[PDB]
This record gives structure tokens, C-alpha cells and sequence, in this order.
């Protein structure tokens, strides 16, 4: 479905958490095309900063069959 | 001797703010002015270079 | 309204209301005289700017008139000064309320799906609202057609 | 919510019609009891903490609810009792400042009843803290302010009854 | 005071907000290479989302390819959320049989744990089902400020017990102390205004 | 929800027997509605807006309702009364492509009263309206099809009422 | 294709085809031969097609080439000449893909915030593909002029 | 993000003194700024689609970006770069009412021209764009407002090269 | 309503069997504490006056209920309220004679709280009579024998909260 | 209805209906293809005895159409012959029902509340419709006749 | 039912104080008024059902309530309707005899708003025949007195509503 894959540094910048929190601090997801505005606009809104950002599913500048 | 008879049709339901009744006699006032009928027949227009190109 | 709005952001920070947000309360307590005179300004001159207001916009866009448009006949004409009644009656609210939230209560939210329900082109409504804005400016002081156009300019925005 | 002047506004709204000079009245009263409102706003609001001691201190501590077994007792409860009169005080500050009680049983009534009653709360002893409440804000800020502050509080002890 | 009988002993024993807030488990996927806390993670995120294990509701797993890749750690708990959600089965158990307001109400109590907050809240969510279907619908609510300030990337969802606003604490009782398809009656319909605009 | 004919395959398999000439015949009467059925849903999906639209313009435009003080008034008000019509057709639609109500009383009516009458919304304009739709539909789509949506929108109006 | 439809229904449930989109896919594959016809005869004939159909849209609503409209001069109607041609070649994409996924994911989605942003008016656009609808269906067979006014009328649908 | 003061308050703060004359200076010049910042976003909060349109037809429009083969062909593609032309815009004007970049480099520029590189956006295109939006919006708002909106522009624009 | 010796009949007859040992060690059990039941009521009975008459001086007198306004006010309602007590007072002895608390919700809970609710009744502070009249009748009548009436008091208590 | 009626007094009494009257809406259901007869030539002959009823009533009182009068008027005598067309329409009614039920449901509980509100004579009404009764035994057949003109007798009785 | 003068009396009693001056000259107001109320009562009981057959020809009749479909047709409808007019009249010339509107709060409005939407009246309907008899009370009686009826009839209208 012409998915992304990025990798994020996103700090906590108002709680000290005690557990383990590389998990949701440094991560490698795979985001959808169609949720990775929204992602993307909630990683910059969280403070997070965007690491890497690649197209590792389907074909840029794709017209027709893009689902 | 006089007779007070009254009339088929119920008082006049009296105009509110809503109802555009009360600007029908404005729209008659400002009267606007319309476009007249262009007479482009578009079987001439050729649709290769009439777009725009920059 | 200013308190509603101020009192909606203290509430969401769960606490009371911050000394900046109260004396900005406090100025518009003591400042609302000139903004309901601009209230009554617009109010006696409503049936005026309207007016004038449609003239301009149907020579601006004479298709929203002509054969064809949305408001052709002379009733679609009182229809299209109705909602311009409508949003000066909207910003005539925000003017004594302070604040756009009655206006966006009321006129702004939903305002494209229902335009696009009934088929109005909602650039040309902000046309409409845009020539209200020059015409009260026109016939308003400065100062308070500043006041008057800070809600003129939300009201464009928000259908722009 | 609504308050004083958006009341004001919806009035005229259902009729359609603009603002006359009644409306413009009720704003002025309003505009004139704004000073009044701030006031007692910014007093409450320095305070907050202090009135909810009082009222705690004067209707609730050393009786039978925070004996034992009762539900002022183990000290999570105590602290959601003093966060609860805190939202009280807090909200009825608001609509204080409002000038409408629309507020009260739009973000406070709603439900009220059926959560106190589905966690066992006692409804009068609840009914007699805002009222501690409404005493110790009167002798706090004077008798007209205290006035709409009692107006608000015991809308709330209304609404809760 | 008073002798305190045994029928109000067991009263007040349970008697403020019941103990299932503190008797519970979060699931937070803190490494994908303990291969049996990855499916233990699993089968808490199919109990979430659907109130239950999905064992007789299955041909096979369909949700395996999600299983596959949360183990490979290329997508995390909340993208395996939304992979639940944005799922056939959902929509067959809490779609279909259901009206779109119970759609909202069932839909924040799977993912956001908790009732509808108010009735903008309703609006907004019952317009993106009304323009997008529930896909988008999932996807905003779990791509919301709401769920990543709660439970985060890593974190399976679990039922919440807000203090603020009010009704949202007995709407989200209400909707949790009643067991899976008890009724079909609307525990929040819509919230009542206290002022009607126009 | 069920269609007609998932209606007699479980109506055969809750009493155990395998398809008698009962489910023959109901059968044939729900092929022999089918041309129809789905030439309706083709000509409703290509103009759906255009019934809800003249439906609105026939029934609820240029009254009290959409006039200040009615609950079509405000503009969010009018684009969720456009939403609920835009539900009432479309499912509707579903039932007609059906053959049964199932659609109808499982998916829209339930609870549909008690949030109308919570949110205050008039169940006689709303029934109106979708007197307008079945009219501007029978315009539309012929009179077989015409009077079974009609049969559905009725239903609806039932249901509702 | 609605082979393509099948295998996204198959691989979001997680599982192998079922038998009735099996036959579904072969009533497609013996019927995309007409497919093909219809395919190349609108291929052949859309110069005659988007000409007429353009002339009864300005039949019917003349204020589009009026001064003050969005297509006023031969500049700006030559462009929406130009927009029907894209939405015929669109249709004829879609008859022969057997769906209409390829014509929403070319030029239906995102296509209001386009047009808004060009100010066009979409129930006019909506109105110029029932005539291109019209005009193809009394250019073409009558038995395909079901099949191909179906995809026409979920472009009429979907942008209405 | 920062603003100009609070950026004021991170490089006293880094070096760990209070504030010198210099900083009080630069909060001087903000807070003599900050009226025509005011008015400016009011100006573009209103022409916010109008400034995007005169763009996009003096930049991009019937050219061989939007034609077939260009990468803002398809109404998918032209709504996705109306759409990030908007939300520059926006983001620009913000960065006008703050007086720092820093909310452009933190919720703009980081992993955008890797998404673009990604999605195979032209960059130089999108560079035009921003440039055609500042000529409109200075041409809209004045030249001296319009002086600092073209320099968060070319901020964005080099950002984005 | 229903006893200790009909609770152990019913509970026979609900799962159908006979009166078995452990039946017949409840009947004897409750054979054994008829006495002291019999002269706790006894007691009871000759001093109702006296119990109510005390406890309401010690728990309602000088407060903001009696105070005008108040609920206790206006002698009607007083003799009302003292009524009320007595009915408590009575029904209790009815089941600390019966030994089920069945009598409270089939003859005196059943719609109380929706009765007082729709009164305006405190209800902290008849529950704080209850309390007073359940510690005149513990000190009149000891506390073995007080200890059944503290049961049915506190029954009364925690079904009127 | 006779159906109605005698289910609600079978359900009063506590029992079911008694075999006299289930032989009797046997009688009903058996002999109720005259009624209908009569039903549609009264739905028929509609103008024409309301014609002759109102021409005789104000030949017979001069007082009812007299100035001063309730029903002097032009328009008042048009009213007037909306209440017999009224009335014409209760007895079509009563004649299909089998019963003076919705006579009685429909235009005589509380009628003489509106006639004395508005003033009007309830024995010229009755004369009234004692006039339809006699036109009606003119006009149609005389076995019918009995039927008709007995419910007829009914409502100049009960209205009298 | 309260009075003015039982109100001042039953208001000075929660208060807890004698009769102060405000309650002297509320007192000196309503003895003033009852000569002017006694006339209207005169005037109103005489023409009692002559107000409401003008009102009910000035506002209802000719119309599509009275049209078939309507829900004033059927003779058991109109005559109901004019009973609820006669209702309105005589209870509003009690609240007037009363200088209070407290027989309209319990005896009329109490259940009238559900009562009328169970039975599918039109409430804009009934609030304009008010205001029939309000207008045609008002060229009745005098001004003054027609006044206070109208402001009674419009309390009417404004709990209707
Ligand atoms: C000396 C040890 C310190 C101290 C104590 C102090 N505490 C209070 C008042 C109260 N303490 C409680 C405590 C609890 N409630 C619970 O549920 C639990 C856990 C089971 C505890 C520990 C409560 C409820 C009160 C309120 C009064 C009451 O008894 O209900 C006081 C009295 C304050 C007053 O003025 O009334 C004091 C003095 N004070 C100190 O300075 C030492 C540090
Ligand atoms: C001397 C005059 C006599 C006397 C009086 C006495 N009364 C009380 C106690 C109370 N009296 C009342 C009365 C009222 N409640 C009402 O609602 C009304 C109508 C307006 C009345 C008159 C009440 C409520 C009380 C209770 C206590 C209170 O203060 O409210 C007492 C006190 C008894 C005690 O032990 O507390 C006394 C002494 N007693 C006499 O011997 C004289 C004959
Ligand atoms: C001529 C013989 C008669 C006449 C009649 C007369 N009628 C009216 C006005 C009304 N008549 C009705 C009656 C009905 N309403 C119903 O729903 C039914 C069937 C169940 C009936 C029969 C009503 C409601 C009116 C009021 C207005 C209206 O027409 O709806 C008038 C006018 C009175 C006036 O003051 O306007 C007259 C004169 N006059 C007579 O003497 C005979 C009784
Ligand atoms: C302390 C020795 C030095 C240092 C520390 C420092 N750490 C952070 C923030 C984070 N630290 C971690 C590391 C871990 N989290 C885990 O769960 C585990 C394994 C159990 C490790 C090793 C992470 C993930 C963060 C980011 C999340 C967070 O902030 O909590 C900071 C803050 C950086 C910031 O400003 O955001 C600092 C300063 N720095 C020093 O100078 C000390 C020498
Ligand atoms: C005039 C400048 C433009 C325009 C006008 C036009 N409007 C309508 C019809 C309606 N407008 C509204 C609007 C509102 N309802 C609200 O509650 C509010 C906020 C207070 C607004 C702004 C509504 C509801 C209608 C429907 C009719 C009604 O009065 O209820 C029309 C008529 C369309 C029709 O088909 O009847 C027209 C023509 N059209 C233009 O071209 C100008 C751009
Ligand atoms: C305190 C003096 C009295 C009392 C109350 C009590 N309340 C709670 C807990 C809750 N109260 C609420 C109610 C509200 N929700 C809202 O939105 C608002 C207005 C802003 C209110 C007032 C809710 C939702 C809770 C539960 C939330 C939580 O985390 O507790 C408790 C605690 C119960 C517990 O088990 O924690 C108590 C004890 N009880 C008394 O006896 C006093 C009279
Ligand atoms: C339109 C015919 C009339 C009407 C409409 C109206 N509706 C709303 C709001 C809502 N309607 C619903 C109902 C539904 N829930 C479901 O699950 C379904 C079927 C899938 C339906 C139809 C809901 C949930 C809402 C609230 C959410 C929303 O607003 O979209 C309103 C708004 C009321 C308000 O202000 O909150 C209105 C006005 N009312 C009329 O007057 C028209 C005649
Ligand atoms: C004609 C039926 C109506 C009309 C058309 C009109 N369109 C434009 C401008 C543009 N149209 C497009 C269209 C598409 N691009 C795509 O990739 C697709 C899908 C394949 C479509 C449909 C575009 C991109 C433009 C922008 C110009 C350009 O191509 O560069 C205009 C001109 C408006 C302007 O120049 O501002 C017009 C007039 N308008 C009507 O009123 C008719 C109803
Ligand atoms: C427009 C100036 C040019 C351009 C645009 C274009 N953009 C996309 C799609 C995306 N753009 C972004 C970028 C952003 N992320 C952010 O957080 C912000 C600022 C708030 C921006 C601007 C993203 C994330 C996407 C993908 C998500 C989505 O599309 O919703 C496309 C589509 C690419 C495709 O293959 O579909 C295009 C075409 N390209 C041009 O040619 C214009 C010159
Ligand atoms: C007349 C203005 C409009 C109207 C009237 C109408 N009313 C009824 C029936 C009832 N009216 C009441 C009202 C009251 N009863 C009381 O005791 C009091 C206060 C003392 C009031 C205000 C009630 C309870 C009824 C129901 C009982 C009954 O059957 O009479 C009807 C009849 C409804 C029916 O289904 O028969 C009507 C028609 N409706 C209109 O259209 C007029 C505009």
C-alpha cells in the first residue's frame, strides 16, 4: 500500500519515566502513505526529531495502482 | 345592519427575520444587473494550444 | 465571548484563570462602550451596507446572477442578502461578544458542506463578506473599523 | 459554555433579530459587575487552597466518614475528596465569572448524581462542604461578591440534591 | 463509632472506585526479541481490542502478518493496534451490528479506553465515519494527541478511569461493567446542551 | 443484519431441513426482484445527492425549521441534518438492495429516538423529510422501485415515529 | 481491476480468493473483449463526444463562459475542454480496468480541494459528465450503454 | 518550538547569566515588532487560500509540473501540493509571529526534503512555489512586514535545497 | 416480608429438598436468641418515646435545619420528621424481632431515598439520627442485645444512602 | 366499527364475543357488499346532494343566510357546505364501518363545544343533514335507502 | 399556590426576619393593584368565552391545523383545543387575581411541555392563540391591566416554549 519506513528520536520532555524507553525513544516503524502526514505532524508536535525517512515500499511518482 | 364577514384565507402570518420575504423589495431596489447570453459555440475552439502554456 | 473563551483555556489547563487572561477581562470590561457603539453602528446602518455590499459583489461577479447562477431570479436575490444579513448580524455578535466563538457557533462550522448542499459558491461568499468589510470601513471609523474588520477578516478566512 | 453576554446573544439569536437597547442594558449590568467578578476571581484564585481547608476543617474532619471504614478515609479518597472540592470551588469560580450557570451542569452536574451513587458518596455531606464553602468565600470576599458565589455553590448543592 | 456489622463491613470494603484500576497489567512491549513476552503482548492487544480471545471468531490468525512484523520490530504496538482495528473481524463484531454512535462509543472504549469526552468530540468522530468509513476513523483516534499522551508507541491499550470531564468516568463504567453484547442500548446517545444555539 | 435470502437459508437451517419449494419459490421471487433491485441502486448511487438535495429544497428549506430559532438553523446543524439524510438514503439503499429491514431497524433505529429527543431534534420535520426523499425518489427511479423504497422509507418514518 | 479489488478484499481477510470472485474475475476476462470495444470506439469518437457534451453544458448553464465565471474567454474554456477530455479518457481507463478504482485514485479524491482552490463549480463539472453520459450513451450501442453509463454515473456520484 | 524571547532566554541561559543590556535591547525590538506582526497574520490569516491560489497560477499551473508526466498531475498529487503550500504558509506566518526559525526547523524541516527526496518531489519546484507565495504575500501585506515573511520563506526555501 | 425461620423455609424450598441438620441448627439457633430478642423489643416498645426523644436532641436540635429555612423547621414538618424516626425505630424492632433485614426493603426502603430525594430531606442528617437512635438504643439496652439493632439501624443507614 | 364496538364491550365484560354476535359481524361481513354500493354512490352523487341539501336548508330557514346571521356570508355559506360535505363524509364512513363509531369519533364528541364557540345553530345543522337524508332517499334505491337514511337518522338524532 | 402577599410572607419566612420596608411597599404595591385586578376579573369572567372565540377567529381558524391533517380537526380536537384556550384564560386570570406565577409553575406547565409533545401539538400554534388572547384581552380590559395579562400569558408562552 506504498508504505514508509523511518527511523525517529522522540524525548520525553516533561515526565522522568523509571521503565525501559528506548522502545518508543529510538524506532524503526513502518508508516502508512496515507498516516504519515498525521505521523509526522504528532512526531514534530511531540518534539521528535525525524532521523531518516525512506519510500521502502512501492515505486515513487506512481499515477494509477497505488493501493 | 352592518356584517362583519370574514375571508377565506386566515390572518397574514406575520414576517419574521429569517424569512427573506422582508429583502424581496431590496433585491428589487438594487434590481442586478445580469450577463448577457454569450454566444461562444465551442465546435471552433481546438484543444491543442487555446490551454495556456507556462 | 472573551470570558467563554478564556474560561474554556483555563479549563483545559485545569486551573484557574492566569492574571494576564483576567485583566484582559478586565480591559474589555471597561472598553466594551466603543465596541457596542460599533454594534450600534452596524445596526442602524444594516439594510445600508447590505445594499451596497450586493451591488458591488453582483458587479464583481455578475455569474452568481446571471442565467445559470445560483441566485438568478429576484428571490435567490433576497435569498443572497438574507445570509448577508446573516454574517453582519454574526459580526455585529463578535464585536460585542470579543471573541469569534458565537460566530463560529452560529455561521462557520459545516458552512462548506452546506454550501456545497445547496450549490453557492463560498469564494464568492467571501466576495460578499469581503465588500460588507469595505463598506463598513468605509462609513466606520478608523479605529473602529479596524475593531469591526479583525471579525470581517475571521469571518473571510474561515470561508476562504 | 455560556455566560452573561453569549445568553445575551442566543436571546436575540432564536428571534433573529439584533441587538436592541434592552440587550445593551443587560451588557452594561454585566459590564459594571465585571470589576466585581475579576476581583473576586483573583482573590479565590490566590486563596483556592485555603477555603477548601476551611470547609474540610469546619464540616468533615473528626466524624463518623473519616473514622474507619468510612469513604473520607484511606488517604487516596482524602486526596480525590480535596481534589474534588477544589473542582468546586474552581468551577464555580467560573461560573462567577461567567455571570450564567451553564457551566455547573454542563462540566460539573452532568452525571454527578449517578457517580456519587455508583461510589458511594454521601450526598449531603457533599451538600454541607460546598456549603462550608459558600460561608467561608463570603466571610472571604464580602457580601455581594460572596452573594454571587453563594448563587453559584448552591446551584451546585441544588443540582446535587 | 458504633459496633460496625459485618453487612456494612462487606458495604465499605468495596466502596469507592473498585480495585480492577490497580489489579490489572500493562502491557508494554519492552523488547521484541523475548519472543514469548512479543505474544503474550499479542493476545493482550486481541483482548483489548475485541473484549475477548478471538479463538472462536477465527478461521485461521488473519492478524499473523502483524504478528510477524511486530516481531521483527519494523512496526510497533500502536501501528499493530491500528492493524487490529483497521481489520475485517472489527468490523464484523463492532461495525456491523452496531449503529455509528455505538460504533464511537465502542470504538474509544477499545482504544482510547475510556467514554466520548463530549459532543464535539461525537461530531467530530461521527463525520469521519459519515465522509471515510472506519478506517480513517481508527486511524485518527489512535494517530490522536489523546492516545500517544496515554499510552504510547509501546504500550497496549487497557481501561482507563479519567476523573475529567464530567460523565466521562460513569459513561466509561457503564460502558465496561456491562459484558460483551449484554444489550444493545446507547450507554452516551449524545450529550444534552444545557444551551441551545439558535 | 440479513438479506432475504440469507432470511430463508437460516430459516431453513434453524428448523434443520435443506431448501423445500417454500425457499424454492421465495427464492425465485427475490431473483425476480433483482434486475430491479440493483438497476434502483444504480440510479440512487449515480444521483445521490440530487434527492436529498431537492429533498431538503421540497420539505425543509424556507420554513421555521431552517429560520432562527428551529433546529435547522446554524450552519453545523444544517450539515448534520445533511449527514443524517445522507445515512437515511444510503441505508435505505442497503435495505433495497436487501430485500429486508434488517439493515434498517439494526443499524439506524436503535437508539436513534432517545438521541433525537436528548439532542432535541424534530421527529415530524425529520419524518417530512424523508416524505421528500421517497417522493423525489419515486421521480426518480420508476414506481416498482419507487413504492419499495418507499415500503423502506416508511419503515424508517415507523421506526422513528 | 477488479482483480486488483478481489486481491486487496482477499489479502486484508487473509486468505486465498473465494470461488465467487474467482467467477468474477472470469466473467471479466470474457467480457473485457466488449470492454476493449467500448474502449477504443470512445477512443475513436472522443473529440465528438467532449464537443457536444461541452455545448449542452453551456446550454444549460451559460454563466460558466460568462464574464465573471471561472471559463469566461477561449483561454479558460479551452482548459475546461481540456478537464472533460481528462475525464473521458479517465472513463475509458475504468471501462477497460472492469472497477473504478484507477478513475478515484486519478482524479476523484482530493479533486474538491483542487477545484476549490481553482473555484470551480463541481455541480457544473457534475452536470458536463451527465452530458458527456448522454452524448456517449446516443453515440454508443444500447446494451453496452448501460455498462459504460454506470461508470459515468459513479463519476456523477462521486463528484456531485 | 521558541520564539524571539524565549530564544533571548536559551542564550542567556546557555552561558548562565542573566540577562545583559543586549537581550533587553532585542526584547525592546521584538515587542516594538510585535504590532506589525499582529497585523500582518491578521492580513494573511485572511488572504491564507487567496495567497496559495495567485501562487500556484503564477507558478506552477499549465506547465509541465502539472501536466501529464509532472509530479503534480493527478487531483491526488495537486491536492497534496495545495496542501503543503498551506500548511508553509501557516507555518510561516507563525514563524512571523514568533521572530525564530526555530519552530521552521523543528515542525517543517526535519524529515521533509528526505520525504521529498523519497516521493521523488521536485525540489526546485517547491522552491518556486514558496517564492511565488512570497511575491504574492509581499506584494499583499506591505513590504516591510513582507521583508521578514520572505526571509522565514527563503528560511524554508533553503531549508528545503 | 420474610424472618430468619421462613429466610431457612424459602432457602429449603428454592433448591427443593426438605428441612436438613444444618436447617435445623439455624431454627435452633434462632430459638435461643428469641428470648433476648423479645425482651430487647419489649424494652424498646415501653421506651420509643424516650429513645427518639434523646437522640433527636443530641443529633437535629441546633442546627441549620432547625434554624428557619431549614428542613426541621416549620412544626409540621418537625412532627414529621419525629414521626418519620418513629417508623424507623418501629420497624426496626420489627426485624431485630423478625432476624432478616427483608422488612427494611420490602416495607420501608422501597422508594425512600426517590421520597426524600424529591423532599428535600438531608439525608446525612437522618442518617445521623439513625446513628443517634441505634446509640440510645446500644446504651438502653446493652450491647449484646443492641448489637441486632445496631444491624438493622445500619441496614437502614446503608440502604437510605 | 360493529366489530369495534362489540370487541370493546366483549373486553369491558371480560369475556370473549357472544356467539349472537359473531353470528351478527357474520351478517356483517355477508351482507356488506350494499354498503359499499352505497359508499360509492354517495362518493359518486357527492356535489349534487350537497347541491340540493344546501339550496333546501336555505329555502327552509332564511334566518341561517340573513344579515346578522352566522352563516350570511358568501364565504360563511361556503363554510357551511364544508361542514355538510363533512358530515357527507362521516355517514360515506359510517356506512362502510358498519357501525355510528367513527360518526361519533370523528364529528359529534364535543361538537356542540364548537358550535356553541362559533355560534352556530346545531338544530339547523341537523335539518341539514335530515335534508341530505331525504335527498339521498330520492336519489338513490330504496332498499339501500333503509341503511342510509337510518345512520342518517342516527346523526339528526344524536346531533339534535 | 402562592400569592404576592403569601410569597412576601413564605419569602420572609426562610429568610428568618420580620417584615422589612421592601416587603411593606411590595405589600402597598399589590393593595394598590387588586382594585384593578378585581375590575379585570369582572371584565374577564363576563367575557370569558367571547375573548376566546375572537382569539380563536384571529388566530386559528381557515388555516391547515384546521385543515384536515391538522391537529385542531375532528371535533373531540377543536373542542379540546378550545377547553386548553379556556384553561389558559382562567388560570392566567389567576395568576393575576394572585400578583404571582405560581399557579401557572404547578397547575399548568407541570407536564404540559411532554403532555403536548406526546399528543403532537403544535406548540407555535398554541403560543400564538395566547397571543390572540392576550391582544384581544388587552383591547378588553384596558391597557394596564391588559398588560399584566399579557405579561402572565407571555409567562405562559415562555414555558410552553
Ligand atoms: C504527628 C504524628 C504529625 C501530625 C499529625 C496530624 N494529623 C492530623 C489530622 C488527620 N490525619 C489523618 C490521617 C489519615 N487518614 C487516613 O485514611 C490514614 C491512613 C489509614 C491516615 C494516616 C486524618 C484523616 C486527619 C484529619 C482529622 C481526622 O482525624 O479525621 C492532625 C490534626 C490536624 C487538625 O488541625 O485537625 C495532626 C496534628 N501533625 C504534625 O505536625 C506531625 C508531623
Ligand atoms: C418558654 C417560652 C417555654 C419553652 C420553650 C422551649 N422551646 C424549645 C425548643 C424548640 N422550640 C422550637 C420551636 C419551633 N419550630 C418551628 O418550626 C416553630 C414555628 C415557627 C416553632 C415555634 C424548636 C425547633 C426547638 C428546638 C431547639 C431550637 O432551638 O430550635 C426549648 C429548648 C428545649 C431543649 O432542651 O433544647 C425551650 C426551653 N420551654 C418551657 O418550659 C416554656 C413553656
Ligand atoms: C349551514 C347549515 C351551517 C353553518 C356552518 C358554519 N360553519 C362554520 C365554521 C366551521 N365549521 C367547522 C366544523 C368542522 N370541523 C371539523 O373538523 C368537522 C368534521 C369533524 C366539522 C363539521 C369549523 C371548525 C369551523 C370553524 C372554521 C372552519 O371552517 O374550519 C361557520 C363560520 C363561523 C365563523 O364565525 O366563521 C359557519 C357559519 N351555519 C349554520 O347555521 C349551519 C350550522
Ligand atoms: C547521565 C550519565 C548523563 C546524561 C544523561 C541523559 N539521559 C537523557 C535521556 C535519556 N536517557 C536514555 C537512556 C536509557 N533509557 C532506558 O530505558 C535505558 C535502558 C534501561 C537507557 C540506557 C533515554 C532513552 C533518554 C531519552 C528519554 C528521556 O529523556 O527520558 C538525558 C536527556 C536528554 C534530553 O535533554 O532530552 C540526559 C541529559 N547526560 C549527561 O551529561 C550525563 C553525563
Ligand atoms: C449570496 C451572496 C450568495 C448565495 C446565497 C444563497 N443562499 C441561499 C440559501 C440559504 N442560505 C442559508 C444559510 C444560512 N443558514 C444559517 O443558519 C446561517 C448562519 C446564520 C446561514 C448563513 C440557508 C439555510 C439557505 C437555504 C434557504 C433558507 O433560507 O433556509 C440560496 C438559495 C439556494 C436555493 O436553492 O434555494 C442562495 C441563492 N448564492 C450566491 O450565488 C451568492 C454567492
Ligand atoms: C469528598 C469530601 C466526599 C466524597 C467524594 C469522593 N469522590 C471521589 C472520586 C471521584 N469523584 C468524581 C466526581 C467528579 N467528576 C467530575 O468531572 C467532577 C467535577 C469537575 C466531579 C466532582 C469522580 C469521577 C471520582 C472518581 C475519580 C478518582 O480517581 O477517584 C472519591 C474517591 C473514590 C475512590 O475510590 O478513589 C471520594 C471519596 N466522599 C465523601 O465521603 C466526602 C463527602
Ligand atoms: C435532519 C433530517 C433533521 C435534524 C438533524 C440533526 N441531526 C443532528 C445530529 C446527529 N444525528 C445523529 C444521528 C445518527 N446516529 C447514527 O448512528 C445514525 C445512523 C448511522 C444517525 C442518523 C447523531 C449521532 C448526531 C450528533 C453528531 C452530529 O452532529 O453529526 C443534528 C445536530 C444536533 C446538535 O446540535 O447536536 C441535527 C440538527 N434536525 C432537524 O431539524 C432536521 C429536520
Ligand atoms: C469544465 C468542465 C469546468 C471548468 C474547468 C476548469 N479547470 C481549470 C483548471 C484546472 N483543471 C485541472 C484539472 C485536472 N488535473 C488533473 O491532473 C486531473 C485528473 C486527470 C484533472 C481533472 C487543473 C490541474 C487545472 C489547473 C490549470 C492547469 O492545468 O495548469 C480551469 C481554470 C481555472 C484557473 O486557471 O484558475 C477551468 C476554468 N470550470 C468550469 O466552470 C467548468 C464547469
Ligand atoms: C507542491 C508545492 C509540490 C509537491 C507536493 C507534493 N507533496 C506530496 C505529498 C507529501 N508531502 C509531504 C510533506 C510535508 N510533511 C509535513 O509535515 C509538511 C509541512 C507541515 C509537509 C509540506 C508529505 C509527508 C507527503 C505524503 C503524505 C500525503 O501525501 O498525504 C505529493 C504526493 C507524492 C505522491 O507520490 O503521491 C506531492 C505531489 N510536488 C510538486 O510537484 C509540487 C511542486
Ligand atoms: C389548542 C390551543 C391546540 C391543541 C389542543 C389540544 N389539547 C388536547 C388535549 C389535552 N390538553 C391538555 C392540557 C391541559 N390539561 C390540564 O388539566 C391543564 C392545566 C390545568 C392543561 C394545560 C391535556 C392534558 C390534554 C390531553 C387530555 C385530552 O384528551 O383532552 C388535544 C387532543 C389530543 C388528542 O389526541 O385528542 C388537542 C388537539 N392542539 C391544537 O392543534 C390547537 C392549536
Amino acid at each position: 500500500m506504498r508504505m514508509f519506513r523511518i527511523t525517529a528520536c522522540v524525548p520525553s520532555q516533561t515526565r522522568i519515566r523509571t521503565q525501559r524507553e528506548l522502545q518508543n525513544t529510538y524506532f524503526t516503524k513502518l508508516v502508512p502513505y496515507d498516516n504519515w502526514f498525521r505521523e509526522q505532524q504528532r512526531i514534530m508536535k511531540m518534539g521528535g526529531k525525524i532521523v531518516k525517512v525512506e519510500l521502502a515500499t512501492g515505486r515513487p511518482g506512481t499515477n494509477a495502482g497505488l493501493a | 345592519w352592518q356584517n362583519e364577514v370574514r375571508r377565506f384565507i386566515p390572518q397574514e402570518k406575520k414576517l419574521t427575520a429569517g424569512n427573506p420575504m422582508n429583502f424581496l423589495g431590496m433585491a428589487r431596489s438594487i434590481n442586478p444587473a445580469a450577463n448577457t447570453i454569450p454566444k461562444v459555440s465551442a465546435q471552433n475552439i481546438n484543444i491543442e494550444a487555446s490551454v495556456p502554456r507556462r | 465571548s472573551i470570558v467563554t473563551k478564556s474560561i474554556v483555556n483555563a479549563d483545559a489547563e485545569a486551573r484557574y484563570l492566569s492574571p494576564g487572561e483576567l485583566d484582559r477581562i478586565k480591559a474589555f470590561v471597561t472598553g466594551g462602550a466603543a465596541r457596542l457603539r460599533i454594534a450600534e453602528t452596524l445596526t442602524g446602518s444594516r439594510e445600508t451596507i447590505v445594499k451596497q455590499a450586493g451591488d458591488r459583489l453582483f458587479q464583481k461577479r455578475p455569474d452568481i446572477v446571471s442565467p445559470g447562477g445560483n441566485a438568478y431570479g429576484e428571490e435567490m436575490t433576497a435569498t443572497c442578502l438574507r445570509d448577508m444579513d446573516y454574517y453582519l448580524r454574526l459580526v455585529t455578535y463578535g464585536v460585542v461578544s470579543g471573541d469569534v466563538t458565537p460566530i463560529e457557533e452560529i455561521g462557520l462550522v459545516g458552512v462548506r458542506e452546506m454550501y456545497r448542499s445547496l450549490g453557492t459558491p463560498i469564494e464568492a461568499v467571501a466576495q460578499s463578506v469581503r465588500e460588507m468589510k469595505e463598506v463598513a470601513s468605509g462609513l466606520m471609523s478608523s479605529d473602529d473599523a479596524a475593531e469591526a474588520s479583525a471579525y470581517f477578516d475571521f469571518v473571510i478566512g474561515k470561508m476562504s | 459554555m455560556q455566560d452573561a453576554i453569549t445568553a445575551v446573544i442566543n436571546s436575540a439569536d432564536v428571534q433573529g433579530k439584533y441587538l436592541d437597547g434592552a440587550a445593551m442594558d443587560k451588557l452594561k449590568s454585566y459590564f459594571a459587575s465585571g470589576e466585581l467578578r475579576v476581583r473576586a476571581a483573583s482573590v479565590i484564585s490566590a486563596n483556592a487552597a485555603t477555603i477548601v481547608k476551611e470547609a474540610v476543617a469546619k464540616s468533615l474532619l473528626y466524624s463518623d466518614v473519616t473514622r474507619p471504614g468510612g469513604n473520607m478515609y484511606t488517604t487516596r479518597r482524602y486526596a480525590a475528596c480535596i481534589r474534588d472540592l477544589d473542582y468546586y470551588l474552581r468551577y464555580a469560580t467560573y461560573a462567577m465569572l461567567a455571570g450564567d450557570a451553564s457551566i455547573l451542569d454542563e462540566r460539573v452536574l452532568n452525571g454527578l448524581k449517578e457517580t456519587y451513587n455508583s461510589l458511594g458518596v454521601p450526598i449531603s455531606s457533599t451538600v454541607q462542604a460546598i456549603q462550608a464553602i459558600k460561608e467561608v468565600t463570603a466571610s472571604l470576599v464580602g457580601a455581594d461578591a460572596g452573594k454571587e458565589m453563594g448563587v453559584y455553590l448552591d446551584y451546585i448543592c441544588s443540582g446535587l440534591s | 463509632s458504633a459496633i460496625r456489622t459485618e453487612p456494612e463491613i462487606a458495604y465499605r470494603s468495596n466502596q469507592g472506585v473498585t480495585r480492577q484500576r490497580q489489579q490489572t497489567k500493562v502491557f508494554k512491549l519492552v523488547s521484541t526479541y523475548d519472543k514469548v513476552a512479543v505474544k503474550n503482548a499479542i493476545r493482550a492487544a486481541y483482548r483489548q481490542v475485541f473484549e475477548r480471545d478471538l479463538e472462536p471468531y477465527i478461521i485461521n490468525s488473519e492478524f499473523t502478518a502483524l504478528e510477524s512484523k511486530l516481531s521483527n520490530n519494523e512496526i510497533n504496538v500502536k501501528e499493530f493496534i491500528e492493524g487490529l482495528g483497521t481489520s475485517e473481524l472489527y468490523m464484523k463484531e463492532f461495525y456491523a451490528p452496531y449503529p455509528n454512535t455505538k460504533v464511537i462509543e465502542m470504538g474509544t472504549k477499545h482504544f482510547l479506553g475510556r467514554a466520548p469526552l463530549n459532543q464535539k468530540e461525537i461530531q467530530q468522530y461521527n463525520q469521519i465515519l459519515a465522509s471515510q468509513g472506519l478506517k480513517a476513523f481508527i486511524g485518527a483516534m489512535v494517530n490522536g494527541m489523546e492516545y500517544l499522551q496515554t499510552f504510547g508507541e509501546d504500550t497496549v491499550p487497557y481501561r482507563r478511569f479519567p476523573t475529567l470531564p464530567a460523565a466521562n468516568f460513569p459513561n466509561t463504567e457503564r460502558l465496561y461493567n456491562k459484558l460483551t453484547k449484554q444489550d444493545k442500548e446507547l450507554v452516551v446517545p449524545s450529550f444534552t446542551p444545557v444551551v441551545k444555539v439558535g
